[PDB]
């Protein structure tokens, strides 16, 4: 959302930049970066789940309304996999100009 | 990493497409494409972690310097 | 023994129809591959078209074209294509129709 | 159709050996596992593989010069053949050379110097003699380079080729399967001395798989009482009778005498058939 | 005159339990016959008698099934190393591994009783206890607490190796300017599988060593053993520069079959040090 770090900024204006204001940005990318480490865990676990659930498609199905239920219930999971999806390009995007101080500072000191 | 992340899924299903194709038992080079698959896919997830994780340890050491 | 010679004639028939189906299928919801898991899926369960829901919204040109009751003629040549195809193909209200020709009655697809 | 379900235990049979293949080349001292070089030893063995791998190719050869075409639907059948040749995870033409090699080298072995007891130590005793303790170390170097090269090493060790029903361990249940009275009272034993449990004929072996087609048993045809048990070996098959229409290539009710009907009353082994008690 | 009411009880058996600590219970053991010992409770007007007898009746259906699993996991943990540290009515502190700290618990399993068992056996493990790394598989996946013990039971030589792989880099500084530009973490994937990659971010390669649990039939019964192998995509060329020691380690190790090794749990322990020799 908000663009806190301006696109086309050289690295040493940055620093400048991030001397100073008490590190708000900085607590605010900490928290980022800290709900991403807690949301690759969580992704891993469902994805896990979701691959039980269609490995065990033969098995405690007797009903054309389970099926129903059931067929339901996943199109709604990889709906959320595609809303986290978009979440987590969201998240990455919002550093991308954090990031993109990095390849900078490797070639300088290449 | 974007890219591979939608692929990724997007292939699960399109690897996939080819197995319910036939049942539109099964054969063992769809599924061992399957276990290929999905342990990329793990994998790819670990190494995104690993890069976060270091790329935010830069962040702290040169914030610090 | 007129039984399964008409049993072996409907499979061919199912077997060819299948064919059709899915070469259909896989052009005309290219764009979304969950529409097409979907729909296939639910196809091999057996569910009627006309119950289970889409996600996205299909062009209303070619459901124009496929009927050809609006302001522009259906060609003769696509005519005589509908004609050669085994499946009549139509889409009412952004979703298509499937019946059987020879088999009137509930035919379970599932597995 | 009803030589696929033969087929699947034809192929689970070669893996068995080059399994073992794999294991006995790390440690050459274990005599738990000397099975292995008789199996290759003996002569006509070799042969009457390589005549059901000429035949097979025989009948792929011909099905293919000669396919169904009045009815695509019941090529099913002639398809999975071809297929289930090729999906094997060992090529059978690789497998081909490897027994043929093993006759060569077998038969100037007795050029170099006579003798008549490998014959039957190759046959029966399933060992190599001491004084040709040379000709076992051929055995291990070899193999490895000849068929392994073209197959996955790993999947092939780690393979489910258990359930062949070749020991006698898996034969008879476990309860009974020990000795159950000195040898001073003698062999035979009264069905009075059996435990409870295992006083009936039913309680005797695993009544799981079949031992003429090869196919797992369901339940349907384990309550029917139609099935035989061999009073010799104590297999268990349901030979000789008119088979259920699940099993059949479509679900009809007409009946067709199979070639289960060969050991009605003979089993394998050449022991009498009877239907077994419920 | 006192006030309180106190539920003596005894047990049938010299049941071993006895010699942990049970304080954290408020039960208290008689000193005449070892085997004795009370519940206690204080009390008002007396006339309300369901109050203590409903407390007393749920501390012992927890004392029932805390005896329960603890003779479960002696015919599961029959090992030099087991041992319990300290006993809660809400959590169980056991030692089972070969740390030397005596108040540290390798293993914390918290106890959640219900009306006539326990509700749920949560698996906690210490952070310096290296096995801390399975905790979030452990708690998403409802197994059955044996297996979790078979588990630990059969990997705990696996967790004492790789907690001597992590403590070799984790050192701290030893005047030493060797700056090894290979770091050593962990990867997960499942409860079946664990997997160790090395980290080279200045030569840029990767040394991936992946633990599978495979089963394998042997003399007709299938046996669960730990593969260690190089993945599949290793298929390294002569040509890269880090190809040497991955060489260097397939023709020195490469239960071998040319890529997998096998191994009994009781010996992966010298053999891991093995291939971690030519590691370090």
């Amino acid at each position: 959302m908000d663009s806190i770090i301006p696109a086309g900024v050289k690295l040493d204006d940055l620093q400048v930049i991030l001397a100073k204001n008490e590190n708000e940005t900085r607590d605010k990318v900490c928290k980022q970066i800290n709900e991403a480490r807690d949301e690759i865990l969580p992704l891993r676990l469902q994805f896990n789940e979701f691959i039980q659930i269609m490995a065990n498609i033969d098995q405690e199905g007797s009903k054309q309304a389970d099926r129903m239920a059931k067929y339901l219930h996943i199109r709604d999971k990889i709906l959320q996999l595609n809303d986290r999806f978009q979440t987590l390009s969201s998240h990455l995007e919002a550093l991308q100009p954090l990031f993109s101080t990095v390849p900078e500072y490797l070639k300088t000191a290449d | 990493y974007k890219n591979k992340l939608t692929v990724c899924f997007d292939d699960i299903l399109k690897v996939g497409a080819e197995m319910m194709m036939q049942q539109q038992g099964f054969s063992q080079s769809q599924q061992k494409l399957l276990k290929e698959k999905v342990k990329l896919f793990h994998g790819i997830l670990d190494d995104l972690e690993t890069s976060l994780s270091q790329s935010s340890s830069y962040l702290e050491t040169l914030t610090a310097l | 023994f007129r039984k399964e010679e008409l049993l072996l004639k409907d499979l061919e028939i199912r077997k060819l129809e299948i064919s059709s189906r899915f070469k259909h299928r896989q052009e005309i919801f290219k764009d979304s591959p969950m529409d097409l898991f979907m729909s296939t899926l639910g196809d091999c369960l057996g569910i009627k078209d006309e119950e289970m829901l889409t996600s996205c919204t299909i062009p209303k040109a070619v459901v124009d074209h496929i009927n050809g009751s609006g302001k522009r003629k259906p060609t003769k040549a696509a005519q005589r294509a509908r004609d050669q195809d085994s499946i009549d193909i139509s889409i009412k209200d952004n979703k298509l129709v499937m019946k059987s020709k020879f088999n009137k009655s509930n035919r379970s697809y599932s597995i | 159709h009803s030589l696929i379900p033969v087929a699947k235990w034809f192929v689970k049979f070669i893996t068995y050996l080059t399994q073992e293949i794999l294991i006995l080349i790390n440690d050459p001292t274990n005599k738990e596992y000397t099975l292995v070089h008789g199996i290759f030893g003996a002569k006509m063995s070799r042969t009457l593989i390589l005549s059901i791998l000429n035949e097979i190719k025989k009948v792929t050869q011909i099905v293919a010069k000669f396919p169904e075409t009045s009815y695509p639907i019941l090529n099913e059948s002639s398809t999975f053949l071809k297929l289930v040749l090729s999906e094997s995870p060992v090529d059978f033409e690789k497998f081909e050379t490897f027994l043929v090699d093993v006759n060569n080298k077998f038969i100037a072995l007795c050029e170099q110097q006579p003798s008549q007891e490998r014959e039957f130590s190759l046959l029966v005793k399933a060992e190599i003699p001491p004084e040709y303790a040379k000709v076992g170390d051929f055995l291990l170097q070899y193999a490895n380079n000849a068929v392994i090269s073209h197959a996955n090493a790993a999947a092939v060790y780690f393979a489910d080729t258990s359930g062949l029903k070749i020991s006698n361990s898996e034969f008879f249940n476990p309860e009974i399967f020990h000795l159950l009275q000195p040898l001073e009272e003698g062999l035979i034993i009264d069905t009075d001395k059996l435990p409870i449990k295992n006083r009936t004929s039913k309680s005797f072996s695993k009544l799981l798989y079949d031992d003429v087609t090869c196919d797992k048993l369901s339940v349907s045809e384990i309550s029917d009482g139609k099935l035989k048990r061999c009073s010799r070996c104590g297999s268990v098959t349901r030979a000789g009778n008119i088979i259920s229409s699940d099993k059949t290539i479509v679900p009809t009710s007409i009946q067709t005498k199979r070639w289960p009907t060969m050991y009605t009353r003979l089993c394998i082994c050449s022991g009498m058939l009877f239907e077994m008690d419920g | 005159s006192n006030s309180q009411i106190r539920l003596y009880a005894k047990f049938k058996r010299n049941t071993m339990m006895i010699q942990c600590q049970i304080d954290k219970l408020y039960i208290h053991f008689v000193q005449e016959e070892p085997l004795a010992f009370y519940l206690e409770e204080s009390f008002t007007n007396l006339g309300i008698i369901v109050q203590y007898l409903t407390k007393f009746r749920q501390k012992l259906m927890q004392l029932v099934v805390l005896t329960d699993v603890v003779e479960r996991l002696h015919k599961n943990f029959e090992s030099e190393n087991f041992k319990i540290i300290a006993l809660q009515p809400n959590e169980i502190s056991f030692k089972y591994l070969s740390n030397n700290d005596e108040d540290d618990k390798d293993c914390t399993i918290k106890i959640s009783t219900n009306d006539d068992s326990i509700k749920n056996l949560t698996v906690q493990l210490s952070p310096s206890n290296p096995q801390h790394i399975i905790q979030p598989f452990l708690d998403n996946s409802k197994m059955d607490y044996h297996f979790i013990f078979s588990y630990l039971q059969f990997t705990s030589s696996l967790f004492k190796a790789l907690k001597v792989i992590l403590n070799e880099r984790g050192g701290k500084f030893h005047e030493s300017g060797s700056q090894y530009s290979t770091m050593v973490n962990i990867g997960l994937h499942n409860l079946n599988e664990y997997q160790i990659v090395y980290y080279n971010p200045q030569a840029g390669t990767k040394i991936t060593i992946c633990i599978e649990l495979k089963t394998v039939l042997h003399n007709g019964r299938d046996k669960i053993q730990f593969h260690i192998h190089f993945a599949d995509v290793a298929h390294i060329t002569t040509k890269s520069p880090a190809y040497p020691m991955m060489h260097q380690v397939r023709n020195q190790v490469f239960i071998r079959l040319g890529n997998g090794v096998a191994c009994d749990p009781s010996e992966i322990e010298p053999i891991l040090m093995e291939i971690h020799n030519i590691l370090k």
